């Protein structure tokens, strides 16, 4: 639990409801490019972001220390590195990451440290995925 | 006998509530004579055991009753039988009696050789289970009017209660025959995560996202969001609904 | 007079004692374990345990060659030899739930397990509720001093069927892989009384 | 007086006629049974007969107790003073057992009927389904009917002048078990002979009717005057002689007939040790000797 | 008497021998193996293991055909496996236990995990589009240390229980330990075998750790 | 009876294989090959292998055309590759195994890794701009030392299972093993085609090489 | 594991923070030209950095081996030895290399001369260049 985001708190009960609104807030206003828009992000970008997450997700499901090891801490880092690389890359993907916010619960499991943390933060990505999905398609 | 079921033996205890009471204070006393009550006592008795043998011959039904007499009721059959005579029975007293007087039961399943001592004891404190049913502590004595199913906790009514369980029973047993027969797995993973809630909250919504992530061409997600919605004011209920479900159409 | 025999069962391969038929589904665990009544925790039935290392030690024992030990340590009824007991096993409750809570992990275990048919070669899955190994149930043994001259026969024998208990399984589908068991912590303390010799019962035990 | 508090470390069979059944309590000639078998365990079951038999160590049977409220069974009240108001019919008819501090506001009334029942509750029957495995035969399924007490709840024993023999012999049967499956993973409990002060006034009190607290027999010659004005009821006390040196098999026993431990009298009878093995080379004994609890209407 | 055999199943190939859900994700493990419940080690089942090397000597005991029940097979796979039918039931010899990893340690001296995420996919012919997968496999190189209990019921069968009991773990080299064996999973080995006497000391036991050897 | 079908896979172009488990960069590889987790070494996937023999030789066996179920391929297809129809199941009398690269110590000697790295484009028709990729690639030359497992249940059909097992590995010969084949990848080769007996002997042994290597 | 960024050591979870605070501070903070002007790194030059690095780096990780071996060795001074050209070519890019450790991270690595310190100062100039495509722009 507690899984700091930037406006409100997102503990283990709360992760779907959280990632349902914010896909709502992302389904309603489409992002605004140079030529006013408004096309929406693409199943194949998020797909980066949900195997970025499963990529240790993978290695954290399956252990029974409370804390997570130095390597998953650092793959952890490169993920928000990695996150913040591909958001310069392009602006419909930068909205996903801002609107959800991504980058305040990944800060909040490295400053956590915990298994928990870090299994609540890849249940509230995975829920915003399969939210994505079911609103939009393509 | 059944092809697609259960191997449990089900039984019923059906004791008319405050028949003691009718008979003490119910009858008005400017209406009280010898014959009034002899009337009011060869109805009831006929009643029972007259139209509990007519009833059941009407049609095939596979109960095999024990006893009938007076004011209280055993039988053993199909449990499937058990529990579709259950509100045959409850809406023909509703007839005969005008809506007057009050009536529980209680059922219980049991192997090919469970303790029949055993089974009606069991059964007796099921059906006790059902006669001190209140929805609020707050009244004088029990309204006494439940059915108890195969659990002493699980004290469930005979009203718009078990009227909606029936309602999800009927439901549910017309949609979910035909799934894809392969995403059908989930049901066991809502039985067994839903078994209790005061726990560990985060499957169940992970469960109810992973509702949400499913997505092909199938009856949609009417039903789909159903399951949802149902799936949050009644709990106790969904769980009953979707257990007698299972166990009508266990492939056993 | 009386004796106690403490000590530790600790599942190695997860273990499947008994049959309690109620509240199944589709998928459903086709078949519990015995739990409390009321706390619902899983326990060894002291009869589960007490029948199993009289088999082993019957069958140990006899060799296909009961015995007088069989019968004066577990009892007789049978038509004219009615020996009462020496043993007196009791229920083994779950002890690990302070350790077993440290790894955020269950009590018990859902296995999943099919048969396959060997004409038609379709598969047929079943669930198996099952106690996790690593498990521990700390157990007691009440031995009545009936005779001070068999105690060391008795212990003996007692040592000899937990110690056939270890190369074996406890309950359930054992050949197919569940329910080993070990011993340790076994130590014998004469709870009402005086036994001088309760050193070498220790070391019965011990070794 | 000297409340024996015994609390149970593991489930209990009690059973009354069969196995496959258990009974919340214990009667105190199963409690006597259980200590005459312990004392010829440790060879002095004639001090504790000649003790019993001289009323030196009288008890009645096993209540029950939840969190300091010791339970009695619904006395045999004839409930003629009662008609006027409450619900004299099948509401005081579930109730199995009232508290015994709260019996004469019960026998004056004014005690819920629905509240107590559901406040009344100590752990719940359980199935216990066993086999008998055989090796090549069929296995034999069989079934016992357990109860599980809940944490701070078991049965109480009261016990007037306690003996430094009952208390070695109680030792001896914490280790021993009571009830019926007790060298099988049952009978098991600890005890404290746990004297009080709230309950010794009740026994030190007076009144016209007595509440038999023990299931008794009266003496031949004190039945006619035990039997007058009483609200009494039977039950059979047989089975089988639990013993290996008695009749060289399983033989059963005189069956007795002996006054509830529920019941009430106007007129105190002192029951009587029975002798109900006479065949078997050893006295089969049967303990109903008679424990009251006056109360006044 | 009692005995126990020892031994190693290394994986040639990666081995998917589970069925048990924990809690998947969408797209993270669509088929995780069986572990440990409390150590979360890789397990191998003493069933499956049992099934298998049941199967595979059954066929190879009659041979090459295998279409009735376990219980019909053949008295040399009854008394080693076990036998349920009503008229006669017999006692398996044979006690399997589930089998952990072993050479965790091992493992972290190359800093690899015990379990990897496969990516499969399935091209639909009519259409010409994939369908992807992902089975978790325990690592190639992963090492199973079990015992299996032997009891002699009499010592007149036992050196040719221990004929069968080495034919079948020749046979389950050259077949896979469940799972998608067919396409790439599941083969393995055995290496380390032995049969040691739990109490006592069998006066044949050199034949049958020689035989168990080869 | 029980055969073992050895042989060796000769990259012939550079061989990709996906899937990928950890640790991708943001400008050195955009798709690694897959890889023996423990020992790193590149491996072919048996049920690619597996899936490209079995989609090429259905192909070919039916009438040059494919668009069906893979439980409903041709009798050779589904008795060799396996089906899992309801009423109609067939067991395999295949195995595939997972294939890794035997080679590395010949590589060594070139003084080469034993996988490259291949640098691509798209190139967009509207405004001829870039989009460079970083493919990892298993260089030509590899070679991958196989072991197929044959079950031999009919004695008699053996030898059209075999020719048709020739005929899928030529159809491979003849096309790409894994990753973007159309696009200059994937070349493969087959050498050294032999068939063993796993244990025993088989009496059509020698004509069952006689029709591999040839 | 513990690179020596300047005067304060790096383990393998700081990485991305310390790449963002370098380039954080090269951002507000720019290299001021000897004629009188403001310009900073192009996103080629980096890029080009990024690829020397992604060279090793390419061989470097398909490996157990705990230690490089001395081909390794020999490519890592190969490019701090180019590194001092490009900063010898461009004061830029000597202002860039100075500002971050690039220098002083190198020589750590060749001091160091194990897998792991390399696979840090991979990530280190990994997170730098993600920094600089987030911050900076394009
Ligand atoms: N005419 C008449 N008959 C019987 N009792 C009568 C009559 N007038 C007054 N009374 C008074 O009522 C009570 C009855 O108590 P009880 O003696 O226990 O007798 C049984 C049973 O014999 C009797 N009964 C059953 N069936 C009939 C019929 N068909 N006709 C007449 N009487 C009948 O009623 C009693 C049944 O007891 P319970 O089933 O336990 O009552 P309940 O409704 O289930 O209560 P609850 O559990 O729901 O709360 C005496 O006081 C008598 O003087
Ligand atoms: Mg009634
Ligand atoms: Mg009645």
């Amino acid at each position: 639990t507690e899984l700091k985001i930037g406006n409100e708190k997102v503990n283990s009960t709360n992760f779907g409801d959280f990632a349902e609104k914010a896909i709502r807030g992302i389904n309603h206003k489409p992002f605004v490019n140079s030529k006013g828009g408004e096309q929406k992000i693409t199943t194949s970008k998020i797909r980066g972001i949900l195997e970025l997450v499963n990529k240790v997700y993978n290695r954290v499901i399956n252990t029974n220390d409370v804390e997570l090891s130095e390597n998953i801490l650092a793959d952890i880092a490169y993920i928000k590195v990695k996150i913040a690389y591909e958001s310069g890359r392009e602006p419909v993907v930068k909205d996903f990451i801002q609107r959800t916010a991504f980058t305040a619960a990944i800060t909040d499991v490295m400053n956590q440290r915990t298994r928990e943390s870090f299994l609540l933060f890849a249940r509230y990505v995975e829920s915003l995925i399969a939210y994505f999905k079911f609103y939009g398609g393509k | 006998e059944v092809e697609v079921g259960i191997n449990r033996l089900g039984v019923l205890r059906a004791d008319v509530d405050n028949l003691g009471q009718a008979f003490i204070n119910g009858i008005p006393d400017d209406y009280l004579s010898i014959s009034r009550t002899a009337t009011f006592s060869r109805a009831m008795s006929r009643f029972f055991k007259n139209y509990l043998n007519q009833l059941l011959a009407e049609k095939s039904y596979k109960i095999n009753v024990i006893y009938a007499g007076g004011d209280d009721l055993f039988m053993i059959g199909a449990w499937q039988d058990i529990l579709d005579f259950s509100i045959v029975l409850k809406q023909k007293f509703a007839d005969f009696t005008q809506n007057k007087l009050s009536i529980s039961a209680g059922i219980g399943m049991f192997r090919e050789k469970y303790p029949v001592a055993r089974m009606a004891s069991l059964t007796g404190d099921l059906e006790d289970a059902a006669k001190d049913y209140k929805p609020d502590e707050r009244a004088v004595q029990a309204t006494k009017n439940a059915v108890t199913l195969f659990d002493a906790t699980n004290v469930f009514s005979w009203d718009t209660l078990e009227n909606d369980i029936f309602v999800k029973l009927d439901a549910i047993t017309k949609n979910f025959e035909k799934l894809d027969e392969t995403g059908k797995a989930f049901i066991y993973r809502l039985i067994d995560l839903l078994r209790g809630v005061n726990e560990n909250q985060q499957i169940n919504i992970a469960r109810l996202a992973y509702t949400l992530s499913r997505m092909e061409e199938k009856i949609g997600k009417t039903f789909a969001q159903e399951l949802y919605n149902w799936a949050n004011a009644d709990r106790k209920t969904l769980i009953m609904a979707l257990e007698i479900y299972i166990l009508k159409t266990r492939e056993r | 007079m009386k004796l106690v025999i403490e000590g530790t069962i600790v599942l190695k391969t997860g273990m499947h004692i008994g049959g309690s038929s109620d509240f199944s589904a589709i998928g459903a665990v086709d078949s519990p374990v015995v739990r409390d009544t009321l706390t619902r925790l899983p326990l060894i039935p002291g009869s589960s345990l007490k029948g199993k290392m009289r088999y082993l030690l019957a069958k140990e024992l006899n060799n296909g060659i009961d015995q007088d030990e069989i019968l004066r340590l577990f009892g007789s009824s049978e038509k004219d030899k009615i020996r009462r007991a020496r043993l007196k096993f009791n229920d083994i409750k779950l002890s690990n739930l302070a350790e077993l809570e440290t790894f955020n992990v269950s009590s018990t275990e859902v296995k999943f397990e099919n048969t396959i048919n060997r004409k038609t070669a379709v598969a047929n899955p079943r669930q198996i509720e099952r106690v996790i190994a690593g498990s521990k149930f700390d157990f007691e043994i009440f031995y009545n001093l009936d005779d001070i001259k068999e105690v060391e026969k008795d212990f003996e024998n007692i040592k000899q069927g937990f110690d056939l208990l270890e190369f074996d399984y406890l309950g359930g589908h054992g050949t197919r892989g569940s329910g080993r068991i070990a011993f340790e912590n076994l130590s014998v303390i004469t709870a009402v009384g005086n036994f001088e010799k309760i050193n070498t019962l220790n070391e019965i035990l011990g070794a | 007086m000297k409340i024996i508090k015994l609390y149970f470390e593991s489930p209990v069979h009690f059973g009354e006629k069969r196995l496959s059944e258990s009974k919340i309590t214990f009667s105190a000639d199963t409690l006597f049974s259980a200590l005459m078998i312990e004392a010829v365990g440790l060879g002095k079951e004639d001090e504790f007969y000649q003790l019993a038999s001289n009323n030196l160590v009288k008890f009645s049977d096993a209540f029950p107790f939840i969190d300091q409220y010791y339970y009695i069974p619904k006395p045999m009240f004839n409930l003629k003073l009662e008609k006027e108001d409450e619900n004299p019919s099948k509401a005081f008819k579930k109730l199995l057992y009232v508290p015994i501090d709260s019996l004469e506001d019960y026998l004056s009334g004014g005690l819920d009927a629905y509240f107590e029942r559901e406040s009344f509750n100590l752990g719940k029957l359980a199935l216990s389904e066993k086999v008998q495995q055989h090796d090549f035969k069929d296995s034999e399924p069989y079934n016992v009917g357990t109860f599980t007490f809940k944490e701070n709840t078991g049965l109480y024993v009261l016990i007037e002048q306690t003996h430094p023999l009952l208390e070695e012999l109680l030792e001896n049967l914490q280790y021993s078990g009571i009830g019926g499956k007790r060298n099988s993973g049952y009978g098991k409990f600890k005890f404290e002979i746990l004297e009080d002060s709230d309950i010794e006034d009740l026994f030190s009190a007076k009144g016209n009717r007595k509440i038999l607290l023990s299931g008794a027999l009266p003496k031949d010659a004190e039945l006619e005057q035990a039997l007058k004005n009483a609200s009494y009821l039977l039950e059979r006390r047989g089975g089988f002689v639990q013993s290996d040196t008695y009749a060289t098999n399983l033989v059963k026993k005189q069956d007795l007939y002996v006054f509830k431990s529920g019941s009430t009298f106007e007129n105190s009878f002192d029951g009587d040790i029975y002798q109900v093995g006479k065949k078997g080379n050893h006295p089969v004994y049967k303990y109903a000797k008679s424990f009251f609890l006056e109360v006044s209407v």
